[PDB]
RNA sequence: GGUGGUGCAUGGUUGUCGUCAGCUCGUGUCGUGAGAUGUUGGGUUAAGUCCCGCAACGAGCGCAACCCUUGAUCUUAGUUG
RNA sequence: UUGGGCGUAAAGGGCUCGCAGGCGGUUUCUUAAGUCUGAUGUGAAAGCCCCCGGCUCAACCGGGGAGGGUCAUUGGAAACUGGGGAACUUGAGUGCAGAAGAGGAGAGUGGAAUUCCACGUGUAGCGGUGAAAUGCGUAGAGAUGUGGAGGAACACCAGUGGCGAAGGCGACUCUCUGGUCUGUAACUGACGCUGAGGAGCGAAAGCGUGGGGAGCGAACAGGAUUAGAUACCCUGGUAGUCCACGCCGUAAACGAUGAGUGCUAAGUGUUAGGGGGUUUCCGCCCCUUAGUGCUGCAGCUAACGCAUUAAGCACUCCGCCUG
């Protein structure tokens, strides 16, 4: 059922025959994702994530495309969840201890610039401290209040970004994600076939999941 | 699944290898380690050990041991059937026997089977005499084991029908 | 007691590559393992200087800096000047 | 054998045609050589082994039993294998209709270019190197113009492009001749695969007899180079290469991968087809046989790598290896 869909969406010949049972064929080379199978698989994801919100795995969001930098951040801040619109760091989950040390450095340096000893030099902060502040507010972003190992993750393109999925797979964590047709269904537990770069659809699919956990707050 | 760390690990070592690296000045001698880790109730695992010292390699062996454990069926303190593992040029076969037969195994392999609790194994190191791959020759075969009630559930059949 | 012997028993002490831009560690992975990544790629610098990229994020010893001298000026102090 | 290998570690015969030997599609009847099984006869005793008893226990000795036979006779079993009888057509082959080709052998044909020689024109050098000399030159070289002999090589097309089993074959045309692939269905009814010895082919070198020898060129010679230069360089230079015929029968004769049959994600070009979809088209798209390459999943691998052209998983045959 076309709830608000507009797309069939994406890849030509560079497509995985693991996802053979999912698409149709157009003469244009771009393939047509079956819309009825799309709604049925995301609805069980819409069901189980509400159970996941009742337990304590908050939600993780990661988006590493220029279309993904905006829609993922606004939906995560609508939910108060954890967004990555920048690069992914090698070891955000298994290497959590040096992540928590580094985010501790950001946690108290903001105390220095407004409450702490702000008057040391007029340029010690500029060369070192505020240059640190521009980095970590981007590269460590709004996932900063995590203090936990989460039990879920949402991404946009694992074929672009297998690197983030690896340690999440390696600690037995069921994750969700919109996938491209060339992606890995052996990897992900929750398959969502849709257009990877439709700016409305990536806003649409992140709207349903953020409103899934929004209703699950009671 | 992943075996949890809510167990009683016994963790006695097997070998230590001093392992070099050649720089502008000269060599650099470090140490290698590998420790078979488990209880005596069916959970076996290990990890590598790399450091610049003896005892810190013993420490860091326990980490990947608790990251990677695996479970073995213990039917009558035996392996339930016969199997031959073949990981990486070290072949080590596994044969069950009666309960008086003890643990007849190779050097590093004998420090694996007693860290399963399983006390009835005949085995024979067909392949090479290298300590990492012989332990890889064991658990890969022990991964491919099966349980009596499980395969009857796989076949949709009676468990006693597998015996009679 | 030895300015008797061995600096291929030694402490200690300095030269030397060279004041050269390097040497590793912690965690994470990578590879059956040795090791690899971090340190490599891009742009610069006296410099592993520093930025960007980057399955790595970090930290430590180094570089520089805080130390002296000389180069300007003010305060205070003017004799044996 | 249970209980290895063969890309590079020791190992695929250079490749073929094949007698013997090896192995067999499908359906059905039948037979019982293999196979399965009973019964009987027998494999002495001591010894091993099952269990008792005896010696002060033990060792030893004794009692009883089992076991040991590709054993023979006899009677059963008929799925599979062997044998016989009869059918089916996918394997393989034949017809027919196409298409591709540097496949072979033969006699002949040219076109640039090298040199040689004849001559005009024309003067001091060209020739050659890291540098330079030897060689060539006032007897007229080199350069240049026409003409002549003669050989061998066949640009451009040229391309992980064609074809052959391999070595190999590129000017052109003719004569003669091999296989290849598609299209089905007309036919045969398993006629097939592999193959020790045996047979034939097999670049270059070399050999024997004559032919022919323009370049090129081992041996040698000369000039340098160098402490030495029996070498790289240098100008010449014999055999050779070349042809017909005969022989040697080896090579990194390489995909460092023995031949065949099936099966196991893709994506991608590219050579020859064929089928279709709108279209006479051109074309695009899709399906599909065949070699031809690259990047890739599972799995295999000691790692590099290999991956529907396997080194994946299986099977039949032949060779080879055991530091």
């Amino acid at each position: 059922l076309l709830e608000a869909g507009v797309h069939f969406g994406h890849q030509t010949r560079r497509w995985n025959p693991k996802m053979k049972r999912y698409i149709f064929t157009e003469r244009n080379g771009i393939y047509i994702i079956d819309l009825q199978k799309t709604v049925k698989k995301v609805e069980e994801a819409y069901n189980f994530t509400k159970n996941l919100a009742a337990e304590g795995g908050k939600i993780l969001f990661v988006g590493t495309k220029k279309q993904a930098q905006d829609s993922v951040k606004e939906e995560a801040q609508r939910s108060g969840m954890y967004y990555v619109n920048q690069r992914w760091l090698g070891g955000t989950l298994t290497n959590f201890e040096t992540i928590q040390k580094r985010i501790k450095r950001l946690k108290d340096i903001e105390k220095m610039q407004e409450n702490g000893t702000f008057d040391v030099l007029p340029k010690k902060e500029v060369v070192q401290l505020k240059k640190e502040l521009e980095r970590l507010e981007k590269f460590l972003g709004g996932i900063k209040d995590m203090k936990d190992l989460p039990d879920a993750l949402f991404i946009i393109d694992p074929r672009k970004e297998r690197i983030a999925v690896a340690e999440a797979r390696k600690l037995n964590i069921p994750i969700i994600g919109i996938v491209d047709t060339n992606c890995d269904p052996d990897e992900i537990d929750v398959v969502i076939p849709a257009n990877d770069d439709a700016i409305r659809a990536v806003k649409l699919l992140t709207s349903k999941m953020a409103d899934a956990i929004l209703e699950a707050k009671q | 699944r992943i075996d949890p760390s809510k167990l009683e690990l016994e963790e006695r070592l097997v070998t230590v290898n001093r392992v070099a690296k050649v720089v502008k000045g000269g060599r650099r001698f470090r140490f290698a380690a590998l420790v078979v880790v488990g209880d005596k109730n069916g959970h076996v695992g290990f990890g590598t050990g790399k450091a610049q010292e003896v005892p810190e390699a013993i420490r860091k062996a326990v980490e990947d041991a608790k990251k990677n454990l695996i479970e073995v069926p213990m039917v009558g303190t035996t392996i339930p059937h016969e199997i031959i593992g073949r990981f990486g040029a070290g072949n080590i076969l596994l044969k069950p026997a009666s309960e008086g037969t003890g643990v007849i195994a190779g050097g590093p392999v004998r420090a694996v089977l007693e860290l399963a609790g399983v006390a009835d194994i005949l085995s024979k190191s067909l392949g090479s005499n290298t300590p990492i791959n012989m332990i890889r020759a064991t658990l890969q075969g022990l991964s491919e084991l099966k349980r009596a009630e499980d395969v009857a559930k796989l076949r949709g059949k009676s468990v006693e029908e597998l015996l009679g």
